[PDB]
């Protein structure tokens, strides 16, 4: 459960996944609400 | 020798960018998330 999961195109664990889930981010940005 | 990255641009609309022009010439534009880079070769 903390060791990578090779079945995701980011190569992360399950308890990754949860905490990316849980965070919500505003306003983060890319190349193009701003 | 120097090059210059349009920071922000999908480089379709650089081509024109506004004085100087001379790198838009280019051969070697290249596109990354930060922009576009132009005078360098990847
Ligand atoms: C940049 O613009 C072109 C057409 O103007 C478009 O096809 C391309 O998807 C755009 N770049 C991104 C990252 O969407």
């Amino acid at each position: 459960q903390i060791l990578p999961d090779p079945s995701k195109p980011s190569k992360r664990s399950f308890i990754e996944d949860l905490l990316f889930n849980k965070v919500t981010l505003a306003d983060a940005g890319f190349i193009k609400a701003q | 020798q120097v090059a210059v990255l349009y920071q922000g641009v999908n480089c379709t609309e650089v081509p024109v960018a506004i004085t100087w022009r001379v790198y838009s010439t280019g051969s070697n534009v290249f596109q990354t998330r930060a922009g576009c880079l132009i005078g360098a070769e990847h």
